[PDB]
DNA sequence: CAGGAGAAGGAGCAGAGCG
DNA sequence: CGCTCTGCTCCTTCTCCTTTCCTCT
RNA sequence: GAGAGGA
């Protein structure tokens, strides 16, 4: 009864950010170019690493 | 009867420094003794003989300072006034925006009451040169910005707006906007085009600055 | 707060007749009085006819 | 729009993963498609490993244009970059 | 350098005005972590010291005795204690900085990440195995939450 | 009739003090009446 | 076959102005 | 001074979504 | 087409 929800909800997340990069200017941007964050978290810290 | 209007004068001693606060910040002269005025004051010289919320002596005009008036060039005095009416409606309205007229305030504040007549909400954003605000007396008992969820928001003058898009290489149509009418905008009454630099403060990442345009 | 509620008539009028017992009303601390509540109906009477 | 000037270039000088995988793929492609290598061959036969060794003595001869979004853009040279 | 945002420079007088942040902000913060872990490192080294005789020499000597040895006088067998408990060298310091710094240039979101997806797949992966368990709003148990 | 709000606001199912840790204590409201909360006298603004 | 959330028309009052 | 539009605000009744597929039969 | 494993 959570498997199908969990999906729907994963996959409407995914559209929502879809196209978002860090780019060159250390600024997250979505594909219209629309500066969303200014440096991402705030630091530009990869959680990875 | 005693209780309601000791309620009330109490409250309408809270929106009075709300008020005052709000003035404040925005880059008019008020003194910190001033803001900071204790209920019996606000009961001593803000009430009648039997003690009850008159508003005609407590509206008020303020005028920019000299660092304020360097850093905006084009920003007027202010005229703050209440209502006595509670259901305010397009004859006090009206009344009140001719005064603004005929005493030549580059804006003014009406904090009315109870209510509002849209008729009155209609009539407001009609004035060229000028603007009006409405502010509800229960919507100033306690002011947004001293709020823990509220981070700091900076009024940015044309010529940091100017740096700060060099700096970042954007255009005004790019910056992630806020909305007009939202409760930390019209606060600070941003008009327009005119940018907001907020400082966000996170448990992971200490402070950081984040820009937004009122639209 | 009502510790009742009745429907009196008379020889050519009627009413509603609710004593507020003052006990509760102390012994709960409300702030509150009888013209509060007179008025508190008045203007919730928007439910009402 | 112009390319931004050497001397001054604020894109990071060192070379993302994605950039990395990236050039690797271009120049396996280009040996893949009989091009000449710069590198002791060893013996060596599909494109992908000779392009990673390639990578590994900074002989693959290509750059990177680094579109800012403003529309400028910084050619940093595979040699310079660091890994 | 903290440029004001009309593009000037702070005096030095309100840097921490908390009207000035910018960007580079997060990085002076880790700088001054890395410096206060140092200091609270050469610290319990002058604490040590100054319990066996050695004075904590962790502000820095006058001129006036710089160029001569500080400690000639105590005797060798509490060095050679205080050296066996406590003891930071030069390199040990140079390696810890050179790898903090190298770590931390190499921890920055690499241009081109697909930032997006990644936020989205680690917001929504999580939700497929949150198994629903029972809560109340810490310790009320009438209180129900969802 | 007997059902008029006649004191307090008229989006709220219940309140509950709590007692937090080390003494303090605060209130629970079920309801969407923050505005209000906020206003009312007896209760900080600034953390609500 | 249930659940959630918007867009579109009736419908019942405030409010304004009026001859 | 009731009368008559506007305008606002409910209130009701409507529409578009519910992993992955991976088979066989 | 729709009946059911399956992970």
């Amino acid at each position: 009864v959570k498997t199908a929800e969990t999906g729907y909800m994963s996959r409407r997340l995914m559209k929502s950010l879809e196209d978002l990069s860090c780019q060159y200017d250390n600024t997250v941007r979505t594909s219209a170019n629309g500066i969303v964050q200014f440096t991402y978290g705030g630091d530009g810290l990869d959680p990875l690493e | 009867m005693d209780q309601e209007n000791e309620r009330n004068i109490s409250r309408l001693w809270r929106a009075f420094r709300t008020v005052k606060e709000m003035v404040k910040d925005r880059g008019y002269f008020i003194t910190q003794e001033e803001v900071e005025l204790p209920l019996e004051d606000f009961k001593a010289k803000y009430c009648d003989s039997m003690g009850r919320p008159q508003r005609k002596m407590m509206s008020f005009q303020a005028n920019p300072t000299e660092e304020s008036i360097s850093k905006f060039p084009d920003m007027g005095s202010l005229w703050v006034e209440f209502c006595d009416e509670p259901s305010v409606g397009v004859k006090t309205m009206k009344t009140f925006v001719i005064h603004i007229q005929e005493k030549n305030f580059q804006t003014g504040i009406f904090v009315y009451q109870n209510n509002i007549t849209p008729s009155a909400m209609k009539l407001v954003p009609s004035i060229p040169p000028a603007t009006i605000e409405t502010f509800n007396e229960a919507a100033l008992v306690v002011n947004i910005t001293h709020h823990e969820l509220v981070p700091k928001h900076i009024r940015l003058s044309s010529d940091e707006k100017r740096e700060l898009l060099k700096r970042y290489r954007l255009k005004e149509s790019q910056l992630p906007r806020i909305q007009r009418a939202d409760p930390v905008a019209l606060y600070l009454g941003l008009k327009r085009g005119e940018v907001v630099k907020i400082i966000r403060k996170s448990e992971t990442s200490g402070r950081y600055a984040s820009y937004r345009i009122c639209m | 707060v009502a510790f009742y509620v009745q429907d009196v008539y008379k020889d050519n009028l009627s009413f509603i007749q609710v004593r507020i017992d003052l006990g509760t009303i102390d012994k709960l601390q409300l702030e509150l009085t009888i013209e509060d509540i007179a008025v508190a109906i008045t203007r919730a009477s928007k439910l009402k006819i | 729009e112009k390319a931004i000037p050497k001397d001054q270039r604020a894109t990071t000088p060192y070379m993302t993963k994605y950039e990395r995988a990236r050039i690797l793929g271009t120049r396996a492609l280009q040996i893949s498609m009989n091009a000449p290598v710069f590198v002791d061959l060893e013996g060596e036969t599909d494109p992908l490993r000779i392009a990673m060794k390639e990578l590994a003595e900074k002989k693959i001869p290509l750059v990177i244009r680094r579109y800012l979004p403003d529309g400028s853009f910084e050619d940093w040279s595979v040699e310079e970059l660091i890994v | 350098v903290r440029y004001d945002n009309s593009g000037c420079l702070v005096k030095r007088e309100d840097l921490n005005k908390a009207e000035y942040v910018d960007q580079y902000d997060a990085e002076r913060d880790f700088y001054h972590s890395l410096r206060e872990y140092i200091n609270g490192k050469a610290t319990a080294l002058a604490n040590l010291r100054k319990s066996r005789g050695m004075l904590g020499l962790l502000e820095p000597p006058a001129k006036e005795l710089q160029g001569i040895d500080p400690d000639e006088t105590v005797p060798d067998n509490v060095k050679t204690s205080v050296s066996q408990l406590y003891r930071i060298s030069e390199k040990s310091v140079r390696k810890f900085l050179e790898i903090a710094l190298f770590k931390y240039r190499k921890a920055r979101l690499e241009p081109g990440t697909a930032i997006g997806a990644i936020g989205a797949q680690s917001i929504g992966e999580p939700g497929t195995q949150m198994t629903l368990k029972t809560f109340h709003f810490a310790g009320v148990a009438s209180m129900n939450v969802t | 009739l007997p059902d008029v709000v006649v004191k307090g606001l008229p989006d709220i199912s219940r309140a509950v003090i709590n007692i937090r840790d080390d003494g303090k204590r605060e209130l629970l409201v079920e309801g969407y009446g923050l505005r209000d909360v906020m206003c009312t006298d007896g209760v900080i603004g600034s953390r609500t």
